[PDB]
Order: structure tokens, then C-alpha cells, then sequence
């Protein structure tokens, strides 16, 4: 459809805010399921966690 | 319904990509030549749909459409045995059949001269597409008609169809031969062009890259027109085979897309296939592993794509999707990924979480698969930059040298200056190094 | 004693305790050592359960 | 993960023993002269990536380079059954071809000179190597390129591999015969020069031990390059077998070569082998006992070292460490080191707690051995100076009277001065000290800059 700049950047900043909820959402399950998977003993969930952070992006956030 | 894909093969080395593919898209799904489904094709499970159209209930005719500018090339096509194959409503030919003389900017004002002709049989053909996602151009950049033809039309397919995806199969010029075409960066600069600018993927074919594993892997001394447009055939019918085996994932172009761009401007793929054997080798049908055969595909002898040996910049890969097809056991994917992971065999983007998606996908049922187990790798890799990088040292070198520039300057399009060029080697020089800078965590910020 | 060699491979079971228990495939005890020795020499708090598993069998 | 070794054959004598040992190894491993697994070696137990790299799936390649300033040599490996068995990335040929003319000097321009091609060469062959450990040297020091090239080697690979441990299997010239070759004590004298400041371990390798080992044992009256690399061969596959055959202890060279090499001068090591039989006795499997071993270890005529008498020098034994392979009673072995310490047939260093090591290994079982039991001796002894200081007195005996001293003034490394031949001699001096030292409870300071 695009003050329409100002619109698209506060638009951006809440996309960015969305985004940065839902990686620490998804940092906050991996840590539960670090946890299920250290009581399951599920390897599943480690080889999905060592896709999750091959460039370890997700690395830092799981160690935090 | 499917999504079905027009392919336009565009000027000769375009073409003849476009007919080669045809051909083993062809014998891969057991159509005939002439667009009937052979009675040995009973495996109704290919998608020809999303690259075929139904003739009628039983024949099924490739979405094909071969355009040149010089009438040589497509009446060559419809002297092949897949003339059939494609619908004649969809192929535009430009009347003068001069071609462009290798000139960009001549195949240009040859698509401007073919605009109507161009359009009415991409409508033609667009109205035969139950659910068109877009167009795929198979082209050369450093001819004049894959190259300016090529973007003329992806430029009017831009315009027109702005809710549509363009993907491109573009052959690019050899960057580590001297090319021959003194006008072949103007070529190359017009592609890159409009690449940035109207295209939303660019597949870079090189020559110079085809030659290197024609000679080292596929021991040709020599690479021909033909066994380069064969080598492409086999890259396509690859990257058709998720149309051609329909399974559980990536079933769309969208799909299998999505994981190798992901920012508007890094949309210039690379490829890969697996296993490579020479000619000689497909004999021995080797037990290859998941670990083995990515194993295979990670040797550089093994890929696609001959890029220089930069000493400079830390090449990295951005992403990677490996499309593997055949017999696949998950345990041995799972132990894949994991010594992949372990043994850091492919270096990912600091700046953001990328991996090495995995597909696992059937072959063809029509075509007797000599190997249990096929590889595909769709990479984002920096070091894709050096063959951008020398490519775009390559124009650079005659820009400044203002090579073969008085024969741009007799066409139209680059009849005043060149600007279009210098911009277009400015635009590759800053995605060499966004792709170099793709490597690097600053790259969040790159291109800020 | 047919039972058990078959079903629990008994002597076999004897056989992986010397290679293993008894670190008798000293070329993996001492591969498996090198890569514990950034992770055993991290104090025993910063040790990972999950994560010493995949390393184990990573080294196996 | 194993660790890999590379291992560099130098010049003529050096390349044919570095063919050898692959070949060898090869044979150990079950690898057909092509690199492809034989069908029968189907025993997957033994280690080929600390001396094998895979080709393919099937196929095993030596991870061996074979460097010669001359091409002659790498030539002649290729021209072998067993071309087909090392990745060809890793073979290095000078393409000058012309070697160094017996003159260190000459070999170690003529390194310095393919300096990035060699190194490239190491890379490539490093790259087929999973986790490298480092090089072994296999050359001559009489002539020039394995003498020459191999010290120009191994200062590249000092300076690129700074912590990469480097040994040299170091052939040195007969020290009974004359050789015709006046330089060869000068070529020799600046090999040994470029091993004590460059190399971290040199196997001395003495012509003249060979011809005489040939003549009294072989019945060779003229031992013949070929004949000392077949026994080089024998050697590197013996001292492979851990590798090949693995088990507890002993799966590594530096795990087994720690308690050995107290200092980095003393790095002179003798060698040692057990049982030794003529060929033509291999038909009966003697059951060698424990005690029998130690007792026929003990002869001069078994050992693979030939040190010097050295009558200024009270030369004793540091240390022993004895690699058995065959079957092994780890109850015999006991008795035998406790018969060995009641006998006193093994000599400490003084200086600290010492003893002879024992080590049982199991046999390749791919390779049928016709001996029941085998057997390496490692041992330190203050007598290897003295095949040092024989060298170096060779060195002075031609430096002394100038002869063919030219030949090396003619290249860049002996151009101005003869410094190499009289940094051989102050090392060897050097090692002839520590290794009294060493026999002596003084040894506590001995390598002490105010001891030295």
C-alpha cells in the first residue's frame, strides 16, 4: 500500500521485536528439551540441536 | 493444482540446455519425443505438471519453450526428436533470425523487436498453466541472445508478472578462460544487470567451471557444446527429480527455494551433484554412505563450479541444501549431519544460524538409476564469489581497456555509454564481497 | 552355555569388557581421552550429561 | 582418530627405503601394489591412517612422500609395482632433476629453492592425513639430496610446523670403508647440523652396519642399495606393527619415545631387533622365551645401531625399552626383567630410577609371520655419541685436508665457509659430554648450560 516511512520502520522494530521474543522463546524450549532429552536419553533432539546451531547462532543463546 | 514452470531455452548454449533437459526430463518420466507417455511410463507418480503440460489424458508435453534470436539454434530444436515435446503456442522466435552476434545489447533490441511475439506466447503459454508460479529462462550470458534476449524478457516478465517468481538457469560466461567473445563481459555485465535488478534467481552456469570438470572429473580433454549442454541435462533432470519423484517434502519450487535465500540479495545459487564419476567409472556401482557420498559431493573435484583459488578471503558457505536421491537410510543421514557438524566440513555464515538441509528423494522409475543412491547439493557459498570475482575482474579488464566497446556502442543499448555496465560490475564487486562478507558476523550489518 | 553365548554372547560379553571396561582398545581409550580433556578438564559443574554422551559416542 | 605420519624419502638410498617401508606397509595392511585392501585382509583392527590415507572406499594409500632432488629416484618408485599405491598429490619430484651432486650444501639450496613446491607437496600429502603427527625422514647422509634436500626439508617444515615433532631416519655414510666421495664427511657433516638444530630425532642408519650385516648375516659380499632397503623395509614395518596391531599401550610413537628422550640433545636413538635369523630360517616358529630374547637382544650382532667403541667415554645404557611382538607371556616377561635385574644384564642411568621396558605386541593378521615370536629393542646408550663423534672426526679428516670442500663451496649453505662441518663437530663433542654425563649420577645436571 506504501510518515509512510516512519509507519514502515515502526512496523520493521515490531517485526524485529517479534523476532527477538520467538528466538528467546525457542532458545527457553531447547532448553527444555535439553532437559527432556538428557532424561530420555533422546539422541534425536541432540542431532536436531547440532543442526539448530551448526553456525552457532543458537549456541550462545543455549549456553545463556 | 501444480505449479506449473514454463522453461524459455534462450539463445544457442541456452537452447541447447533447454532441449538436452527436455530430452532427459523425457527419458526420465518415459515420455515420448512427440509428448505421448511411453507404456513402459506406468509409474504415474511424476509431478510433469509443475514441467509438462497434458496434451490429453495420456500424453503429457513439456512447459518448453526455446526462443532465439537467430533462427539457426531453434530450428536445430525442432529438428530433435522433442519438437513435439514442447507447445508451438508458447515459442516465440524473433523474425529476423540474425541473432544478436553474441552482442547484449543487440539481443535486447531483439527482445524489444520480439516483445509482442514474446508475450503473446508467454500468455499462450501461461493460460495452459492450471497454477504458474513463473518463468524459467535457460540462457547464456555471454552470447548476445541468451544474454540480451535473455534480459529483455526477464526485464518484461518483471514488469508484467510481478506476483509471479522468475527463476533463471543462466550459463555465464568461462571466467577462467580468456573469452574469445571480446564482448562477452558487456554480455555478462547486461546479464548481471539485470539480474540484480529484475531477476529473482540467477543459477550461474560457467563454462570455464563445466571445462575444469569436464577435464578433471569427467576426463574430457576437450569439453564440447554438446557434452556441456549434456552435463546441464543431468544437472536439470536433477533438480527436476522432486517433480519427477513426488514425495513428502520440498514438492514446491518455493519450497526447496526458501532455504538457500534468505535475504532478497542473496539469490545467486550454486550447485552441486553427487556422486560425480567419470565416464569411465560408472561400472562399479560403490555402496557410497550418506557420510560418503556427502564426502564426495564436499571434494571439490566434485563440484559444479570452478572457482579460483582466493588466498585473500575466508570463503565460507552461507547456506546449503543437499537434495539427495535414491535409496537413503536415515541412520546413515543422522550419522552424516553429525560428523558433518563434528568434522566442520562446510564452513556457515557467522552471523545467523545455516545449515546443510537434507532431502532424501526417489529416483525415476522410468529411467534405470546406475547408482543406488544420487546426490544434489544447492550451496550459498562465498567462495562462489571468486568465479563472481573473476568475472567481474574480467569485465573490468575490458571496460578499462574499452574492448569490443565500439561494437556495444552500435546497438542501441549501449550506443551512448556503458554505464549499464560499470554499474553492473560495480553491483557484482559488492556482492563478491557481501558473499565474502556473508562469511563474517558483521555481515547483519553488510550492505548497510 | 549355548543359551548363553548365543542369546547373551557371555564370552563375547567378557571379551568387550576387556576391550572396553579394561580399556583394552587403547587406540579409542586414548582418542576418547584427548577429546574429554577440554571437556575433564572443565570444572565437573560445567559438564553437560547430553553433551558427554555425544561425545562419548562421537569418539567411539 | 590415528596419528598420521608422513614419511619423507630422500635421495637415492633414502627414496629406495621410503619405497620399501611403504611397500611394506602395504604388505602389512593387506594393500595390493594398487593401494586397493587385498579380500583377505579382512582384520579392519589394525590403524592404516597413521601411515595410510583411503583413496576410495576399497583403497588404501601410504601416506608417504618421496622427495629427491634428483628425479631419478621418485622416478624409480613410480616406475614400481607399487606407484599405483601412494596418492600421487603426494609425490614430490624435483623437476630439476639434477640432485645435489653429493654436497649437502647443494641439497639444502636446492629445498630452499622448491621451498613453496615442497611444502605444497607436504600439504597435499598432510591433507590426506587425518591427524597428522608429523614426518619421518627417510634419506642418506653422504650424499646430496637425501643428505642436502632432506635438511632444506626439514628447516621448511621447522619454520612452517614449528610444533609438529620431526623424525628423520638418517642413513649415514660407511665409516669403515673409504669413501670416494671426500665430501661425503663435509655433506654429512652439514646434514648432521641441520638434524641438531632442525630435527627433533635422527635414526642413524650406517652404511658400513649394513654392508657388514649383509656380508656376515646375508652372505651379500657387496650389499647393494636395494638389499639395505629391503632390511629399512623390514624395519619400518616392525616398527608399524603397534600401529597395525593395536592394543593397550603403546598406540602412539610419542607415548612410547616419552620416557626415552629425557633432553632434546639427547636424540641420538639406537635400535635394536630380535630374533635375528638368515632368511632362509623362517620355516620353524622357535618358542623364544622371555629370558632367550633378552639374552640374544643383548648381542652386538642383533643390534641395528652401529656406535662407535668410544674408550674416553664410559658409555652405558640410560635406558631400554624392548618391543616384543609374537606371543607374549606377560608372567615370562616378569621373570625375564627380574632374572635381567638379578643378572645385571641391563645398566641404569645412574642419575635416576631406570629399567629395561618390555613391551608385547601382537602380529598384523593379514601378514602371516613364519617367526612365533619377534622383537624390537629400544635402548639409550651413551656409546651412540661415539658413532657422533666417529662422524665428526671423519668430518675433520676431510675439512682437515680441504678434500672436495669445493664441491660444497660451490653451493650457497657451504659457499663461504665449512660452519656447518664445525657446528657437526661441537654437537657431536656436545653429545659426547650429556651422554658420560648421562652415565654418571651428574647426569641430574647434565645439558646445564654450566655443565656444558
Amino acid at each position: 500500500l506504501d510518515d509512510t516511512v516512519q509507519l514502515v520502520s515502526g512496523f520493521e522494530a515490531t517485526i524485529n521485536k517479534f523476532d527477538k521474543n520467538f528466538s528467546a522463546h525457542l532458545l527457553d524450549l531447547l532448553a527444555r528439551l535439553s532437559i527432556y532429552s538428557t532424561s530420555d536419553c533422546e539422541h534425536g533432539m541432540a542431532s536436531v540441536i547440532s543442526r539448530l546451531d551448526f553456525n552457532g547462532f543458537y549456541t550462545e543463546r543455549l549456553e545463556r | 493444482m501444480p505449479r506449473e514452470i514454463i522453461t524459455l531455452q534462450l539463445g544457442q548454449c541456452g537452447n541447447q540446455i533447454g532441449f538436452e533437459f527436455w530430452k532427459q526430463l523425457c527419458a526420465e518420466h518415459g515420455i515420448s519425443p512427440e509428448g505421448i507417455v511411453e507404456e513402459f511410463a506406468t509409474e504415474g507418480t511424476d509431478r510433469k505438471d509443475v514441467f509438462f503440460y497434458q496434451a490429453d489424458d495420456e500424453h503429457y508435453i513439456p512447459r518448453a519453450v526455446l526462443l532465439d534470436l537467430e533462427p539457426r539454434v531453434i530450428h536445430s530444436i525442432l529438428n530433435s526428436p522433442y519438437a513435439k515435446l514442447y507447445n508451438p503456442e508458447n515459442i516465440y522466435l524473433s523474425e529476423h533470425g540474425g541473432g544478436a552476434g553474441n552482442n547484449w545489447a543487440s539481443g535486447f533490441s531483439q527482445g524489444e523487436k520480439i516483445h509482442e511475439d514474446i508475450f503473446d506466447i508467454i500468455d499462450r503459454e501461461a493460460d495452459g498453466s492450471d497454477s504458474l508460479e513463473g518463468f524459467v529462462l535457460c540462457h547464456s550470458i555471454a552470447g548476445g541472445t541468451g544474454s540480451g534476449l535473455g534480459s529483455y524478457l526477464l526485464e518484461r516478465l518483471n514488469d508484467r508478472y510481478p506476483k509471479k517468481l522468475v527463476q533463471t538457469y543462466s550459463v555465464f560466461p568461462n571466467q577462467d578462460e580468456m573469452s574469445d567473445v571480446v564482448v562477452q563481459p558487456y554480455n555478462s555485465l547486461l546479464t548481471l544487470k539485470r539480474l540484480t535488478q529484475n531477476a529473482d534467481c540467477v543459477v550461474v552456469l560457467d563454462n570455464t567451471a563445466l571445462n575444469r570438470i569436464a577435464t578433471d572429473r569427467l576426463h574430457i580433454q576437450n569439453p564440447s557444446f554438446s557434452q556441456i549442454n549434456q552435463l546441464v541435462s543431468t544437472i536439470m533432470s536433477a533438480s527436476t527429480t522432486t517433480l519427477r519423484y513426488p514425495g513428502y517434502m520440498n514438492n514446491d519450487l518455493i519450497g526447496l527455494i526458501a532455504s538457500l535465500i534468505p535475504t532478497p540479495r542473496l539469490h545467486f545459487l550454486m550447485t552441486g551433484y553427487t556422486p560425480l564419476t567419470t565416464d569411465q567409472s560408472v561400472a562399479s556401482v560403490r555402496k557410497t554412505t550418506v557420510l560418503d557420498v556427502m564426502r564426495r559431493l564436499l571434494q571439490p573435484k566434485n563440484v559444479m563450479v570452478s572457482t579460483g583459488r582466493d588466498r585473500q578471503t575466508n570463503h565460507c558457505y552461507i547456506a546449503i541444501l543437499n537434495i539427495i536421491q535414491g535409496e537413503v537410510d536415515p541412520t546413515q543421514v543422522h550419522k552424516s549431519l553429525q560428523r558433518i557438524r563434528e568434522r566442520k566440513l562446510a564452513n556457515f555464515i557467522p552471523w545467523g544460524p545455516a545449515s546443510i538441509q537434507v532431502a532424501l528423494s526417489r529416483k525415476s522409475p522410468y529411467l534405470p538409476s546406475a547408482h543406488r543412491v544420487s546426490g544434489l547439493m544447492m550451496a550459498n557459498h562465498t567462495s562462489i564469489s571468486s568465479l563472481f570475482e573473476r568475472t567481474c575482474r574480467q569485465y573490468d579488464k575490458l571496460r578499462k581497456r574499452e574492448a569490443f566497446l565500439e561494437q556495444f556502442r552500435k546497438e542501441d543499448m549501449f550506443k551512448d555509454n556503458f554505464d549499464e555496465m560499470d554499474t553492473s560490475r560495480e553491483i557484482v564487486q559488492q556482492l563478491i564481497d557481501e558473499y565474502h562478507a556473508a562469511t563474517r558476523p558483521d555481515y547483519i550489518s553488510w550492505g548497510t | 552355555l549355548d543359551v548363553l553365548n548365543k542369546k547373551y554372547s557371555l564370552l563375547d560379553h567378557m571379551q568387550a569388557m576387556r576391550r572396553y571396561l579394561l580399556l583394552g582398545q587403547g587406540d579409542f581409550i586414548r582418542h576418547l581421552m584427548d577429546l574429554l580433556k577440554p571437556e575433564l578438564v572443565r570444572p565437573a559443574t560445567t559438564l553437560y550429561q547430553h553433551n558427554l554422551t555425544g561425545i562419548l559416542e562421537t569418539a567411539v
